[PDB]
């Protein structure tokens, strides 16, 4: 497998970053996850040759690590916290909302590939309960109406 | 340029760690430099390393990240091992209702960069990471534009300051494992390995990373390191009770009018956080429990109890979550319980078959589907995770729920 020439050079600005290229293997599959909408299995024998790791070595971190999805590609990844403040807050609430705009549960992809809703532990943010991350930005949950209009940045 | 992260409450009686971080908002190191940023680390380049660990020894400073050891005494457990060390501040911070960290790392940059140059200065360490979580990307972004301005203003580098002392900071990012938090594991990530717990002993001050004297040391912590070479090891000691001295930053979260990060000192009661500080409950209702994390659970018996880290003590990472009358205790180990099964790494047989277990029984007994002996054996479990476990993950996986039994046996009969 080739990468694209600008997530190529990015990933190996990573594996530059630190003394041992090693180290830079989260970044870089942070890299390939943010740019291709996921991780591609086919990517991962590429990155181990740039890592100077076996294969297997990358698929074991990949499996290990859960921010990283192998399986379903989405533009945005709506993670929903699940953990016990932002559940007595109401995830529930949350969830009802996102069910009635997206027409879809937890761990599952709209029909368009664009949103899929991952649930997680803690997102550092319990005050803030319910929470919730549309990507890398991260945003309470006020009400049905409130979500809509955030979601509807995202196209 | 920022993603969007929630503007969390800050309040402070200090005014030390949350005198910039009680806004929400980046503070960039001209703002910082205007309050006497970076003096601290002036005044400790002309000191030796040694006289600065004497200082944060002294000090009565301890570590922020929960097991509450005393940084000076690590510090010095580390130079006694031959070079080169590294050194870790460690911002994984996946707790669930500890948020306090962050607001450090994205209000005030500067204070944790301070304090990180100081302390590899003192253990004579000229590589520093910080590894913070995946889950915390503006973080991330803000400390690495931030490290740039330190950089260019001359305060990492080669020679910084005519001192001598070379330090580079590198930032490394989590991918979702809670375990990552702890040290060693962490040390494993930033090897590109799996986060796998590693056999202690050997600590990481005597191996760690690459095998190398490596002090890993707390968001939170750090940042008092500055305070303490500006201040004095005596002037900061007169910050609250002599037993526990110094700021804490407290994450609140809840059942509470007021929910954010408290900055107080430590003789402060858990019913002053809650009632004086928190606001009160929501509804004015009674406090039926706290949880300290995913660690402790405290009844509304026991709110008269000092924010320290003594035996009676709250402890911990002093962790806040009010759970009110309302509230049902069972549903809420359901979650606690579900939180270490995601989160055990599975190395240890008892941890790996346990915290799964615990969360799987659980589910039965709160749907009512629970057997007999799903019963008897959901009991067993809770008090059977703990075995020949290398991490404290599988020590305290059931310490919280065990609690909940205790404390509220009424209300776990009811789902009997
Ligand atoms: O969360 C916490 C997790 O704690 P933990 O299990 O990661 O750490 P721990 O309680 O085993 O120790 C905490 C820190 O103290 C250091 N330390 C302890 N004993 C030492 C010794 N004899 N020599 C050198 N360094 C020593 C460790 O390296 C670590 O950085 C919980 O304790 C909370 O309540
Ligand atoms: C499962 C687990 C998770 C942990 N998570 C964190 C964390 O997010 N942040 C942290 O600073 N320490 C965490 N720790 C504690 C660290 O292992 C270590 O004790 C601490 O970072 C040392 O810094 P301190 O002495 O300044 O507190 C965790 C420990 C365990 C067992
Ligand atoms: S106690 Fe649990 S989390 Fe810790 S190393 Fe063992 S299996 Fe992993
Ligand atoms: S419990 Fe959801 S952000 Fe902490
Ligand atoms: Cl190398
Ligand atoms: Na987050």
């Amino acid at each position: 497998f080739e990468f694209p020439e600008e997530l190529k050079t990015k990933l190996q600005e990573h594996i530059n970053y630190f003394p041992k290229k090693r180290q830079a293997i989260l970044l870089c599959l942070h890299e390939i996850q943010n740019y291709y909408g996921y991780i591609p299995p086919e990517s991962l024998k590429p990155l181990a040759d740039m890592l100077e790791l076996p294969l297997n070595h990358v698929e074991g971190v990949v499996a290990f690590y859960d921010m990283f999805d192998r399986e379903d590609k989405a533009k945005y990844r709506i993670r929903v916290c699940v953990s016990i403040v932002c559940h007595l807050m109401g995830t529930n609430k949350l969830l009802k909302a996102l069910e009635n705009i997206l027409g879809i549960k937890p761990g599952e992809v709209t029909p368009d590939g664009k949103f899929k809703i991952v649930p997680v532990q803690c997102l550092g943010a319990c005050s803030e309960a319910p929470m919730f991350m549309v990507n890398d930005d991260e945003y309470k949950f006020e009400s049905e109406v409130q979500l809509n209009e955030i979601l509807s940045r995202y196209t | 340029s920022y993603p969007a992260i929630p503007r969390i409450y800050a309040e402070t009686t200090l005014n030390m760690l949350l005198k910039r971080a009680k806004k929400p908002r980046v503070h960039s190191i001209d703002e910082y430099l205007k309050d006497g940023g970076y003096q601290a680390l002036e005044k400790a380049l002309n000191m030796s390393p040694e006289e600065i660990i004497d200082w944060v020894d002294k000090s009565t400073l301890r570590g922020r990240g929960g097991a509450g050891f005393p940084t000076g005494k690590k510090w010095k457990f580390a130079v006694q091992n031959p070079g080169p060390r590294y050194f870790i501040c460690n911002a994984d911070e996946s707790e669930p209702g500890t948020f306090k960290d962050r607001i450090i790392i994205e209000r005030d940059p500067h204070l944790l960069i301070e304090g990180i140059i100081i302390s590899s200065y003192a253990i004579g360490a000229n590589e520093a990471y910080i590894y913070i979580r995946g889950e915390y990307p503006a973080g991330y972004y803000i400390l690495r534009d931030a490290i740039e301005e330190a950089k260019k203003k001359g305060f990492l580098g080669k020679n910084i300051l005519g001192s001598g002392f070379d330090l580079e900071i590198y930032v490394a990012r989590g991918a979702g494992a809670y375990i990552c938090g702890e040290e060693t594991a962490l040390i494993e990530s930033l090897e590109g390995k799996r986060g796998h717990p590693r056999l202690k002993p050997p600590y990481p001050v005597q191996k760690g990373l690459w095998g190398k004297p490596t002090v890993v040391n707390n968001v939170e912590t750090i940042a008092n390191v500055p305070f303490i070479i500006s201040m004095g090891w005596e002037e900061y000691r007169y910050i609250g009770p002599s037993d526990y001295a110094g700021p804490k930053l407290f994450p609140v979260s809840g059942k509470v009018k007021k929910p954010g990060v408290y900055e107080l000192p430590m003789n402060t009661t858990l019913r002053e956080v809650i009632f004086k500080y928190a606001g009160g409950t929501l509804g004015n209702k009674k406090v039926k429990a706290v949880f300290s994390g995913a660690l402790d659970c405290f009844s509304s018996e026991e709110l008269d109890i000092p924010m320290d880290y003594s035996p009676l003590g709250f402890g911990g990472t002093g962790t806040v979550i009010v759970l009110t009358e309302e509230d049902d205790i069972v549903e809420a180990a359901l979650k606690i319980a579900e939180f270490y099964e995601h989160e055990t790494c599975g190395q240890c047989t008892p941890c790996r078959v346990g915290c799964y277990e615990q969360a799987n029984l659980l589910e039965k007994i709160y749907k009512g589907e629970a057997t007999e002996q799903d019963w008897e054996g959901f009991d067993f479990v809770n008090r059977n995770i703990q075995p020949t476990s290398i991490c404290g993950l599988g020590a305290v996986a059931g310490r919280l729920i065990r609690q909940t039994l205790e404390k509220f046996p009424e209300e776990w009969e009811k789902y009997r």
